């Protein structure tokens, strides 16, 4: 009848590939522009909010969870607040048993099963949201993105969500540069790079953006409407 | 093999190529056949307000009750499928008392719309137990209350997106009445300029004409707690249009 | 699977159960069995559809089924879940008198079988059953008692009812020639000959064709008697008089 | 266990097993109630008018309880299954909370009931609707009516299954201050809207009437032959 | 401990029980109504442990009145009793037994008067007459002595009265205030109340 | 071939295929190449893992895993079903060293790991693993072992295979070996040396070898190669590639 | 047999005033007639406005200081802001009264700042009963503790003397010398007395050393 | 630990100390025993503390979702028999609750005694405690239903001074409540050393 | 382990600097019979944390096997976080306080010493959940024998060298064996540093009896 490889999670299309999975990513695709940095000594989040009207706030793009690690949602926001959630039992039952802060890569990859369990049984639905992981733990600063299909990539830079691929551009014409920065143009390197996702007839304002940063000796800590603005000042 | 129908070729938890699901997308068009209801967030307050659609006379509109009290402080305006709107009314008025009841303080209003909007996705199949939902509500709602942070107007569709407003309306009429609040909106407009604005709106967009038994409205103010306008209430103010 | 699912127990576009329905149409092919309330008494009258002349027949009955102390039913439809809705039937009957040391009510016992009929038709994906019953009873509440079930798990409190190949044309019968409260056993009995003899039109109603049970009280116990051969045959005689006698 | 989604969203929002509920409603017989100054009334239309019955066991109306009674349109088996639950429900709400219940209390059982099948796992919704009547405990008469939806209301009068609507626009029509300011008016009301609909007067008419701290009462069928008469001699004039 | 007594006569069933509810040395409550109305013609006397009686007796009334709504027909004296007896003998070997003991009154049209007695293991007997607590070993004498089955009801009423004086005299607790019930033809009638 | 029969991994086709098995096999071939050869003193595995956008770190998506403490894992296909796969052989591992008290031969979790993957090419509730994968180990008292897992389950035991999109080509190279006679210092080496003939640089544009030997150079322990070692390697294969 | 409670000693102390909470406790572990560590504080930080003792089986106190810590973390996640004192008390009470029937062995007292910037002290039993107190002295020396706070904080049985306002200058001194006064004669205090001082500025600590033997 | 609560024309009065002890210690002298469940509906803390305290917290949890979901508020008689069933679930596992809930309802003036043992009794005099007996005697010494408000008052703080004069376990201040139509109202917290000297002359 | 039935005693431990080192001798009693006297009672769990256990030697092997293979997991991850003696000391106290609150008590009391960024760890743990970290740690009768001499060198030297830690933990199993019924010759001695773990052993302290002619 119908396509009939495109509806279920556990139908391999002839090619060898899940068409729900690659739906999913489509799910993230249409998402808000988030992008994501990292020094030698800090990972700086930083999320392009966007609004269903003009009289509505925001969605808010960057959520903590935990002390020392952050990230920044891109697809659906129920999906990533449950995956949130699961993030933040992990690090509250690592701190529990044994004290210490939860190592980020450790916790990509529990996310990742967690996301590849729905990718194999019928009924299931892969989750629809990406997420753009940074956290500081003994290893340095960390920046993660993971996927729907449960395929996480430890990156230097990354974009995702709507009209990521300019973004995903400046990073690369400037990697060379982000090891050696400070924490203010890291940050001023994330915002010129999520200006480039915006078209022309807009610009970064202090509500369309929240920045989320996680360092050395530095709090994980979401800068919103007032705060961005220090970090605004010097871009063009 | 025949017989079988196209209404259940999908799952529930599908996507479509555009990578939405599609429960959730009939569900939102299930909203736009609700009652139109309109919220504004002032900073003395937040009104309420909702067309009763009376389908005939012999209809009590006392009964109809699209606009609920949560707790104190916070209210909910319904549009859509209002019977699907009653168990989220109900787990949120189970998560404000469960917060009195554990930290002795009035839940947030952004906390108790987080905490509903949590079970907008909580749907599935045979990979959940008996009790779980088969289909997403089809139901928005307008969370609007007083908090620490002053007065809050929240708004969550069954995709579970939760998004702060300072006026949206929601309902069958939800486009027109977004323009109308986008013309009349101040960021320092008072309580009675928002009431007069929101009723204003709801004549707009009413097919019945405005009178004091085909809208609910109510306010949620910093001072007093969640109040229902009534009649000999509600035309002291349904006069002056 | 979604792509195997008959999906049995949902709404039809114009709001009917197809599953229910069809079940229906296979009862309506099935034995006739009809039920007549009496006076003094009441009884089934069941065709039999098995003839064949290599049967044994050793149990009490084919078609009657004994419920309790006071009770039978008869089944037009699935013979196996018949079998299991007759069990069902009896641990009804039988926890009722556990649980309160009297008689189940005949309209307990049919609301409760019904009640699990309506069950497979609301959810579980199972088929309903196929099955139709025909209740005969005795109460200390409304005295005797017919009782239809469907597979539905409607039922209804019937005088005089049909169930089975032929049902509408002896439930005409019946209402034409059914005297309110005025008959008595054998008055009834007549009337499920004559009925079954204008229903069991290819097989010309032989006394080896129909199964007659009848529900009478004496002494203050419910006596449930299968009519025997013979007397069955005085019954078909008595009517083959009588229709000849119409000539006349 | 059987965990299919029955009830799902079609496109342009529509839950179509619910719209089929409410078909198989539209199915059923003429049932109306009216809410008058000191009585509530009940009345069903009966297509099943066929003499080799007993009557006491197919009545469309029953009590809930001492003080709430319903009448439904749609499947009866679910009718029988709702009603049982609401019974229950009655009793444990009358010894938890120790006082009788509100009319609207059942009503919302009922309807949080048939919404639940609207949305559970592997069910399909309750092919009724009902007319909740009954009388609060500080005498208040009221009426309610359930859909298959789940979605409950208060009527002043309402009709349901068949010529639900020609019944509804008779009764918008002919429901007054005055209709209803004695009894016997109310029950010739409800008599005059069902037979709007019904094929032959007084035969094919069940009619159930509660009054104040008296348990619901099925008129005998020689009173609402008596009552059309008097409906046939005022229509006369 | 708690007092209960019932007569059975050849068109009643007289019930009587104290009215005193005490958790202490100290009497809480003087004006305690043990009896519970279960149908138009049944009364179920519950004494026992605290907490498991009103429940028990609750539950039961509720299965009672369910019955009386689900079939239109009440259960008979007899069924109600079984019923009870069923109920309290599933919990006896359950983790919540109920510690009750138990006087069901009733009448029916068919069977006549009658009256039950169950005690906390549930076991059933119908008695002419039947008592509980410490003031049955004091009044079952009495009882014997001049109860016959042809008694009336007011000469019922004065046996009652001799049991309740025998109490006052020689039992130990002070139960001044009896409740006296009734349950004949036409249903469950309020006495008034015997008092010292 | 197919339409009808390719739904699930519970339905044959009418000449006895599982449809769905091919398919998960189909994904396997579209993978970069894993190759892994056997010697006398251990195995060395190798992977051309590619890197998809340059933004990644170095190290990222790897594709050899180390199971236990003296297996690894090489993998080719979908890399969250690899992934899922590492945590079952760990978890196999695991389950038998606290039973039975001593190290898993790879012979057993081989078969443990092939029958689970078995498990999900029979039920239409799940479908069959998108990844083949390669298990090796060396013990001084079973010696060098080297396993293939497919999404079908079947476990055969190599002395050098390819999983991925130039399989083909990567055994046809690697049977020039002589990987009987040969240690593992010189299979480090013509490991690289085959990983760089087998890619191709005009559609997969760029891509970093991984490489991970187990054996008696390691004690048993299943290492990443040192990192001067996989110099070496590199320098000889782009030198041989010429 | 198995005991799961072991008495570990300890004393903790509480004092609120009009703009700070002193919370105090002794280091001393002890287990029988015997010393476990000599620098085992039980006053430990949950905000900048908030600090609890613990005192009891020692078990016990680490599990509910990192079961609150949690829950602190879980509140601040859900709600986006810390908790308050009064919340976090009551959050206690609930936890405490989540083992009703396996009790915690712990003493619990609270003292931090209300939203008001005054003092706050909540007591707790073992099973979760709390109230808001002036000072409060839970552990092994509260019989010896709570007398004189009662005489001098409360100026209770004194007649004829002013009520002057506690400072905190008194009341540190008045702590100091109640734990003075009950190593003197309780087996179980002693080694040193940790008081940390909640101020609107933010925690301070101090440590003054009390007999070892 | 002396509470008590008598029903009369004006309301029902609550009244109760301020004392807890641990053995023989006294633990504090500032216990609010009187638990303000909701602003109509009072309760008694009696026995176990805690026990007291949270199950009165859940039972005016419950009380607030009905008056949610019914809009009309809750009955005394409803909300003692939630409390009656929650404690009763919890049947001889150690439960020491033994509580007065009072209220103004529909049905005039409300009192019921509720207990862990399974006790519910509705009342025009009742006090639980352990100087419950010695506020018996004073109080029905002194009661009567067309008491005013003033003696009432005098009334129930005389019984809690003599309870607490008597029993060594009750003392501290003389909480008193009274709950009328519109709610309840705390009309005094006196201490039993202001008291003595009041009744001493 | 509701009763244990084959026990280990006193388990020694004090701070250095540059490390920890702990001692146990070798000895399983099964009460008061000396069963097996070559078992060993000094775990290392990984390159920067060892383990000494008294109490039940079943609940031991069992704490070491489990400790052990999460060791083994941590090094099959290879992500260059490694559990410091901290995080070990976290865990087992968790584990311990989880086995108590089931009533189910894992009968050990144990001493964690570990070495791990420049800072020495010492750390106790019982079948209770107790724990704590001191200097010197002494467990069973080395509480009542051992302890008060790592206390009176500790308190008037707060920092001690490797050897003289090393005689100090010598001359406090030497008096646990004159004083403990439960002892052995026979002892290991475990220490970290920024080299890893070392055990040595089977150590035997040398005794004085020349009293023995003085009693009479
Ligand atoms: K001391």
């Amino acid at each position: 009848f119908r396509n009939q490889y495109d509806n279920d999670v556990t139908v391999w299309s002839p090619q060898g590939r899940i068409h729900q999975i690659e739906y999913a990513m489509e799910a993230v695709k249409q998402g808000s522009a988030t992008v994501g940095l990292k020094s030698k000594t800090h990972a700086v989040l930083v999320a392009l909010k966007r609004a269903q009207s003009e009289l509505a706030a925001h969605q808010k793009k960057i959520l903590h969870v935990d002390n020392h690690i952050g990230i920044s949602i891109a697809g659906l926001t129920a999906d990533a607040r449950l995956l949130c959630n699961f993030m933040r039992q992990e690090c509250l039952d690592s701190r529990f048993v044994f004290d210490r802060p939860l190592p980020v890569s450790r916790l990509v990859s529990l996310i990742g099963s967690k996301t590849q369990i729905p990718t194999q049984r019928y009924g299931r639905r892969p989750y629809g949201v990406g997420l753009l992981i940074a956290g500081y733990d003994d290893m340095g600063p960390h920046i993660f993105q993971t996927c729907p299909s449960a395929n996480y990539f430890d990156c230097r830079a990354m974009s995702i969500g709507a009209r990521s691929q300019s973004a995903r551009t400046y990073l690369e014409r400037h990697m060379s540069e982000f090891m050696e920065c400070n924490l203010n143009e890291l940050v001023k390197h994330g915002l010129r790079a999520l200006r480039e996702t915006l078209p022309a007839e807009q610009d970064l304002t202090t509500k369309n953006v929240s920045i989320g940063i996680v360092g050395k000796d530095l709090e994980f800590t979401i800068y919103d409407d007032d705060d961005v603005s220090p970090f605004l000042e010097g871009l063009e | 093999m025949f017989l079988t129908r196209s209404e259940y070729d999908r799952g529930v938890n599908t996507f479509s190529p555009e990578g939405r699901l599609f429960q959730v997308e009939y569900a939102i068009e299930a909203i736009k056949l609700g009652s139109t209801a309109i919220g504004i967030q002032t900073s003395e307050g937040v009104c309420l307000a909702v067309e009763k659609r009376i389908t005939s006379p012999l209809m009590e509109p006392s009964s109809i009750e699209k606009i609920v009290e949560i707790d104190a402080h916070i209210g909910c305006a319904m549009s859509g499928l209002i019977a699907d709107a009653k168990t989220l009314i109900d787990k949120a008025r189970v998560e404000t008392q469960n917060h009195w009841f554990t930290y002795n303080e009035t839940m947030t209003v952004e906390s108790v719309t987080q905490a509903v909007s949590n079970l907008a996705l909580q749907f599935g199949e045979e990979d959940a137990d008996p009790g779980a939902m088969s289909r997403p509500f089809g139901v928005a709602l307008l969370f609007g209350g007083v908090d620490e942070k002053g007065p809050q107007l929240f708004h969550m569709d069954p995709s579970g997106t939760f998004v702060q407003c300072d006026a949206r309306a929601i309902g069958s009429a939800s486009e027109g009445a977004q323009s109308s609040l986008q013309e009349v909106y101040h960021k320092s407009m008072t309580l009675k300029e928002a009431i007069k604005s929101s009723l204003i709106i709801l004549k707009q967009v009413m097919e019945e004409k405005l009178n004091a038994t085909n809208i609910e409205l109510a306010t949620v103010q910093p001072g007093q707690n969640f109040h229902m306008f009534t009649k000999e209430e509600l035309e002291e103010v349904i006069k002056d249009i | 699977s979604r792509r195997y699912d008959s999906r049995t127990t949902i709404f039809s576009p114009e709001g009917r159960l197809y599953q229910v329905e069809y079940a229906m149409e296979a009862i309506g092919h099935a034995g006739t069995c009809l039920g007549i309330l009496a006076n003094d008494g009441v009884l089934l009258a069941a065709e039999r559809r098995n003839i064949h002349k290599l049967l044994d027949e050793v149990f009490f009955s084919e078609k009657i089924y004994k419920l309790n102390e006071d009770m039978a039913c008869s089944v037009a439809g699935i013979t196996s879940d018949a079998n299991v809705l007759t069990n069902e039937l009896r641990l009804i009957a039988q926890r009722y008198l556990l649980q309160y040391q009297e008689p189940i009510p005949c309209e307990q016992l049919v609301t409760a079988l019904c009640d699990i009929k309506q069950a497979y038709t609301q959810f579980g994906g199972k088929r309903p059953f196929g099955v139709s019953l025909l209740y005969i009873g005795w109460d200390k509440h409304y005295g005797f008692q017919l009782y239809q079930s469907d597979p539905s798990g409607n039922y209804g409190g019937w005088k005089a009812t049909c169930i089975g190949n032929n049902s509408a044309a002896a439930v005409s019968m019946l209402k034409q020639d059914y005297k309110e409260g005025e008959m008595t056993l054998k008055s009834a009995l007549a009337l499920a000959i004559k009925v079954l003899n204008k229903t069991m039109d290819v097989s010309k109603l032989s006394a080896e064709k129909v199964e007659i049970a009848t529900l009478t009280r004496e002494n203050g116990k419910t006596v449930i008697r299968v009519l025997k051969q013979k007397e069955v045959e005085q019954l078909i005689k008595k009517h083959e008089e009588e229709e000849a006698k119409a000539e006349r | 266990s059987y965990d299919r989604a029955i009830t799902v969203f079609s496109p342009d929002g529509h839950l179509f097993q619910v719209e089929y509920a409410q078909e198989a409603v539209k199915k059923g017989s003429t049932a109306v109630g009216v809410r008058g100054r000191d009585i509530v009334v009940l009345g069903v239309e009966k297509k099943s008018v066929a003499k080799l019955q007993d009557e006491r066991t197919v009545r469309k109306i029953c009590a809930l309880d001492d003080n709430v009674c319903m009448a439904f349109a749609g499947l009866t088996a679910d009718a029988r299954i709702v009603i049982n639950r609401a019974r229950v429900e009655c009793q444990s709400h009358r010894l938890t909370v120790e006082d009788p219940v509100t009319v609207e209390y059942i009503t919302r059982y009922i309807a949080s009931l048939k919404q639940r099948y609207t949305q559970s796992n592997g069910r399909r919704p309750f092919g009724i609707s009902a007319l909740i009547v009954g009388f609060d405990f500080d005498g208040t008469p009221r009426l309610y009516q359930t859909d298959p939806s789940g979605t409950y209301h208060a009527w002043k009068a309402n009709a349901i299954g068949r010529g639900a609507k020609s019944v509804r626009e008779f009764l918008e029509k002919n429901y007054t201050d005055e209709a209803i300011e004695t009894d016997d008016l109310t029950i010739k009301l409800v008599i005059k809207a069902l037979l709007e609909v019904v094929q032959s007067g007084g035969k094919n008419i069940e009619l159930a009437v509660m009054r104040r701290d008296q348990s619901l009462k099925i008129l005998n069928p020689e009173e609402i032959e008596k009552y059309v008469a008097e409906i046939e001699k005022e229509k006369e004039e | 401990m708690e007092y209960l007594i019932g007569i059975q006569g050849p068109d009643y069933v007289l019930v009587a029980s104290d009215r005193v509810a005490a958790s202490n040395i100290v009497q809480m409550k003087d004006d305690h109504d043990k009896m519970f109305k279960m149908s138009e013609k049944i009364l179920l006397l519950c004494v026992g442990e605290a907490g498991d009686t009103v429940q028990f007796a609750e539950y039961i009334q509720k299965n009672v009145q369910l019955y009386k709504m689900r079939n239109g027909y009440e259960l008979s004296p007899t069924a109600a009793a079984n019923f009870t007896r069923r109920n309290l003998a599933d919990c006896l070997r359950s983790r919540t037994p109920y510690h009750v003991n138990l006087l069901l009154a009733g009448y029916d049209e068919h069977e006549g008067p009658a009256l039950y007695y169950m005690d906390y293991l549930a076991a059933l007997a119908k008695a002419p007459f039947a008592a509980h607590g410490y003031g049955a070993f004091l009044t079952l004498s009495i009882l014997d002595r001049y109860y016959t089955p042809t008694i009336s009801r007011e000469r019922a009423v004065e046996l009652l009265r001799k049991c309740l004086e025998e109490l006052q005299k020689r039992f130990i607790l002070n139960l001044p205030t009896f409740s006296v019930r009734i349950i004949d033809k036409n249903g469950i009638h309020d006495l008034d109340n015997i008092s010292f | 071939i197919g339409t009808g029969y390719d739904l699930s991994a519970s339905t044959f086709s009418p000449d006895g295929r599982v449809f769905q098995v091919e398919y998960a096999m189909k994904a396997v071939e579209n993978s970069s190449t894993a190759i892994g050869i056997r010697c006398k003193d251990g195995v060395v595995f190798g992977v051309e893992k590619l890197v998809l956008s340059k933004l990644y770190e170095e190290g990222s998506n790897k594709r050899l895993f180390n199971v236990d403490r003296h297996v690894g894992m090489a993998v080719a296909g979908l890399l969250a079903d690899a992934r899922s796969l590492a945590d079952i052989a760990r978890e196999e591992a695991s389950n038998f060293r606290s039973n039975f008290g001593y190290n898993i031969p790879l012979k057993h979790l081989a078969d443990r790991v092939a029958m689970y993957v078995h498990a999900y090419t029979l039920y239409s509730a799940v479908r069959p693993f998108g990844c083949s994968f390669m298990l090796g180990s060396y013990s001084v008292n079973d010696g060098a072992q080297l396993y293939m897992i497919d999404p079908s389950g079947v476990s055969y035991g190599y002395w050098g295979c390819a999983i991925g999109k130039a399989r083909q080509a990567a055994k046809t190279e690697i049977e020039k070996l002589q990987m009987k006679e040969m240690t593992c210092r010189d299979i480090v080496k013509e490991v690289a040396k085959i990983i760089y003939i087998v890619h191709d640089e005009v559609k997969d544009k760029a891509f970093e070898l991984e490489l991970s030997w187990v054996g008696e150079l390691t004690n048993g322990r299943h290492e990443i190669v040192p990192k001067d070692i996989r110099e070496e390697a590199e320098k000889y294969a782009k030198e041989s590639l010429k | 047999r198995f005991s799961p409670y072991v008495f570990n000693g300890g004393t903790i102390l509480a004092i609120a005033g009009e703009d700070f909470a002193i919370v105090a406790s002794d280091t001393r572990l002890s287990e029988g007639f015997s010393i476990h560590t000599r620098d085992s504080p039980k006053c430990y930080k949950l905000t900048d406005k908030t600090v609890i003792g613990c005192s009891g089986f020692h078990g016990d106190c680490l599990t509910l200081t990192k079961i609150i810590e949690a829950r602190l973390k879980m509140y601040k996640h859900s709600n986006n802001k810390a908790m308050t004192t009064g919340a976090i008390a009551a959050m206690l009470s609930t936890i405490l009264y989540s083992r009703r029937f396996f009790p915690y062995y712990v003493y619990n007292i609270i003292g931090g700042l209300d939203e008001e910037g005054k003092g706050a002290v909540y007591s707790f039993d073992p099973v979760g009963s709390y109230q808001r107190d002036s000072f409060k002295a839970g552990g092994s020396a509260s019989a010896m503790l709570q007398p004189l706070l009662d005489n001098q904080v409360g100026f209770k049985n004194m007649q004829n003397v002013e009520h002057v306002p506690l400072s905190l200058d008194r009341a540190m001194r008045l702590v100091k010398d109640v734990f003075i006064s009950a190593a003197e004669r309780d087996v179980y205090t002693g080694d040193a007395l940790r008081i940390c001082i909640v101020t609107k500025e933010g925690i301070r600590e101090e440590t003054v050393s009390l007999r070892k033997d | 630990t002396t509470t008590l609560a008598f029903k009369f024309r004006h309301g029902v009065i609550v009244a109760a100390d301020s004392r807890a002890t641990a053995g023989a210690y006294i633990a504090s002298q500032t216990v609010k025993k009187v638990i303000e469940i909701n602003p109509y509906l009072l309760g008694t803390m009696a026995g176990g503390a805690a026990d007291c305290s949270f199950w009165e917290r859940l039972l005016a949890r419950q009380c607030r979702i009905y008056e949610l979901r019914n809009k009309e508020r809750i009955s005394v008689a409803a909300a003692s028999k939630l409390l009656a069933n929650m404690v009763y679930q919890y049947k001889g596992m150690g439960l020491s609750m033994g509580t007065m809930i009072c209220g103004w309802d529909k049905r005039g003036p409300g009192l019921y005694y509720v207990d862990s043992e399974g006790n519910r009794i509705s009342g025009a005099t009742f006090s639980v405690g352990s100087g419950s007996v010695y506020a018996y005697g004073v109080m029905d010494r002194g009661y009567s239903y067309d008491l005013e408000v003033e003696q009432a008052y005098d009334l129930a703080r005389r019984a809690i001074y003599q309870a607490t004069y008597r029993d060594a376990y009750s003392g501290g201040a003389v909480n008193l409540y009274h709950v009328r139509e519109d709610g309840w109202i705390r009309v005094s917290s006196d201490n039993v050393a202001d008291l003595h000297e009041k009744y001493s002359g | 382990t509701q009763n244990p039935m084959v026990t280990g005693t006193s388990v020694l431990g004090v701070k250095f600097e540059g490390g920890v080192v702990i001692a146990a001798d070798m000895l399983g009693s099964y009460g008061s019979l000396a069963r097996f006297r070559n078992i060993s009672r000094i775990m290392r769990v990984n390159n920067s944390t060892m383990l000494g256990a008294s109490g039940d030697y079943a609940d031991f092997q069992y704490l070491k096997q489990v400790l052990g293979q999460m060791v083994i997991d941590e090094e099959l991850l290879g992500d260059g976080h490694s559990y410091s003696p901290r995080a070990i000391h976290s865990w087992l106290t968790r584990a311990m306080y989880s086995r108590r609150s089931k009533m189910n008590p894992l009968w050990n009391t144990m001493v964690i010493g570990g070495y791990a960024d420049g800072e020495s760890f010492l750390g106790y743990v019982d079948m209770l959940g107790v724990a704590y970290e001191a200097p010197s740690l002494a467990t069973g009768y080395g509480a009542y024998l051992a302890q008060p001499l790592l206390r009176e060198v500790l308190e008037k030297q707060p920092v001690l060298s490797q050897t003289e830690a090393r005689d100090l933990v010598e001359r406090c199993m030497r008096v646990l064996y004159y004083r403990d019924a439960r002892s052995y010759n026979r002892f290991q001695i475990a220490t970290v540093t920024e080299k890893g773990v070392e055990i040595e052993g089977p150590l035997s302290t040398e005794t004085n009896w020349d009293i023995a002619h003085m009693i009479s």
